[PDB]
């Protein structure tokens, strides 16, 4: 079995984040729609250690800053390798994507929400990849 | 010496030496050992040399600990579960420590009188020239007999 | 952590850039929209070192020169590395994004606007990559 | 000297090792174990001599601390997770540093009288001569009893 | 010599060594040790020989700074954060300049009087024939007494 | 010569080396350590001597000054910030320089008498013979005055 890579790393400076559960509650008493008005609650939580880089490419999507018929709208991405485990939305239930935060183009702090896991069952080591995608300005995403 | 403070002692000498590397009962098993054959507890002169002979047991305890392992017949590893890869390559390091350590005991204790006795030259001193003169069991070359004994030649090593 | 790339490389050779940043504002006094007479100011900066480097492709939009129905328009691009800390624009302020004067293909000087910036947070050396586009000829960009 | 200066003193002799390198509590246990065999407190002429043997223990606590650990035995690393890439390929170091201290005591204190009875020859001194010849122990060539003993064979080294 | 001027005469015989690499306080210990050791203010015929030792010792201290760091047991580096890769590979040229330094002693003052009494043949001066003679404490081949003392042999080296 | 001489034949002597590589005060600091010992002022005839030590002395500096820095302790080099990749792989170069410049000292004045006496044979000259016969502080095998002084043996070495 694996044993080198059953370990913490010890060439490559590695960090931490801050994360955060999400679900979502119907608030409205009479209407009849299971959405009602929608709100979400928050459970904060950290990973044990991490790392963040940036898209490779220069591809129109993946550019920072997009003209749009509006404004210059606002756009991040990462990939993370962590050895904490996150979870994506599953159906039919009242659970919503983890997200975490991280820093972004314009100086400031946002939320990335996780839409991309990949795991290896049969290999046994804890070590997972994420796709990120900043939230929205001005939102918490959905 | 009481059986905490030998493990206490021991830990520090060898550098802060780990629990998992060494328990605490392999140091009393090695301890146990000299302790019976030298009496301490009847003769308290012999601390210095049980303290001596329990470090380097263990020191041959450890080598024999990489050795029934794995970890003695590998010189290479590799490790890739997706963009994770590691490749690294204390047998060796515990042999020389052996005898290096061998060679300074007074790093466990000063008081243990090493390196004292390297030369011997005979017959320079009364005290050890009477003792081999007046040994009843010396044979010496005053003694030859010859064909068949006679009684100028003597028998014995000590003058009358 | 990382120390040979925490220090100014001295093999290649790597020069200094001036840059400016910009804001906007509203000039108009009874206009009632945000746009009014739109104004940008600037503010004169520089790079501590930089490279400098062309796109590597042949594909028709990389072209210099572009034949469209009024005449050959004109399109320069670049890819630069630094260490200076340089911004997109930021959704709902008055920031715009920075700019950078470099020589262009006709033998003038021409300001470039900065269109994708990459980070690398976990690692801790402040090097950076961009990804610029210069400025139509004629206008300020926006 | 007190016990706060001799961590002080073998931290500048070392090149300003750090705490974590080696603490002050291991520096204190063998400052201690030579003050106790050699009574400073008693005689102050041994405070070059202990203040030597304690920085000598040091660096061999030093090597050992290499050893027991995961440091000895490597000489290579890599780590790739994701585009951060580190490859780099003290125990050796340390080796010949304590030989060439044991071979240059004046670094640690001037005053050792290091390197003064290299040549020794024999008879070309009175003070020597006598002590030899005086020596109620001493046994030389003019005590030849042979067969068995005559009393025209002295049998003291001394002379009248 | 004043403590200012030490300093600023090390680093130029040093090429200009930096600060951080040497601080100004050590260089003052090492200063301060062979003041109280060769009296500069009773005596200042030893200037040259006070300033040779300390430049010495500021070499020795330096090349156990390499040691005690990472520096010294590295011989490759690798780094790569994205685009940006750099790879290269004094512990080792510090060893024979202090081999190189205490063989060229003139490099720091000409005065020291270096290599003069490589060679020494005995009996052919009169000013050493008779320093030996004279001395009380000689021992030489017209001593030999025997079996036991004769007043025909003499006592003393020095001629009545 | 001239503080400002000096600089100019030194640096043409040097094969036109630089400022940055040695500056011109360093080498007024060579000059003026050999002007004071040598008193060129009053005897002209040591211009040569001076000369020749001061060139040595500044390619000492030389070597002392690739150590100290990073130079010396690295042979490789890549730089790659992108498409601009640059690889290559003088403190060796200054060394065998310096030992080749100490074996041709007409290099730098022709007049320095180099290489004149390397064989001595003793007693085939008149003049070295008296020298040594005359000096009263002569010891020779005619003085062997054995067990004790007879006027039949000469106590000077020079004849009556």
């Amino acid at each position: 079995a694996y044993s080198l890579l059953s370990s913490r790393n010890r060439l490559i400076p590695r960090v931490e984040v801050q994360c955060r559960k999400r679900e979502w509650v119907k608030t409205d008493p009479d209407s009849p729609f299971l959405n009602g008005g929608r709100e979400v609650l928050y459970t904060p939580f950290t990973a044990v250690e991490c790392t963040v880089q940036p898209m490779r490419g220069k591809a129109i999507r993946d550019q920072n800053n997009q003209l749009m018929i509006g404004g210059e709208e606002d756009y991040d991405s990462y990939t993370v390798y962590s050895e904490t485990l996150l979870f994506r939305a599953r159906e039919g239930t009242e659970h919503l994507s983890d997200q975490m935060l991280l820093p972004d183009s314009g100086g400031g702090q946002t939320w990335f929400t996780v839409m991309k896991a990949d795991m290896y069952p049969s290999s046994g080591v804890p070590r997972y990849r994420y796709y990120l995608i900043a939230v929205p300005v001005g939102t918490e995403g959905g | 010496m009481t059986n905490e403070q030998v493990i206490e002692l021991v830990r520090v000498l060898l550098g802060g030496i780990t629990t998992e590397e060494i328990s605490d009962q392999t140091i009393i098993f090695f301890w146990t050992k000299w302790k019976l054959t030298y009496d301490l507890d009847n003769r308290p002169e012999k601390i210095p040399a049980a303290l001596y002979n329990t470090v380097v047991d263990c020191v041959r305890w450890l080598i024999v600990q990489e050795v029934s392992s794995g970890n003695s017949s590998i010189r290479e590893r590799f490790e890739k579960i997706g963009d994770e890869t590691i490749s690294v390559k204390s047998w060796e390091s515990w042999k020389d420590f052996l005898d290096w350590l061998e060679l300074n005991p007074d790093y466990i204790d000063p008081s243990l009188a090493f390196n004292s006795s390297l030369v011997i030259i005979g017959g320079v001193r009364k005290d050890e020239f009477f003792r081999v003169k007046n040994n009843p069991n010396s044979y010496n070359g005053f003694m030859e007999q010859g064909v068949y004994p006679t009684p100028a030649i003597p028998k014995q090593s000590a003058w009358p």
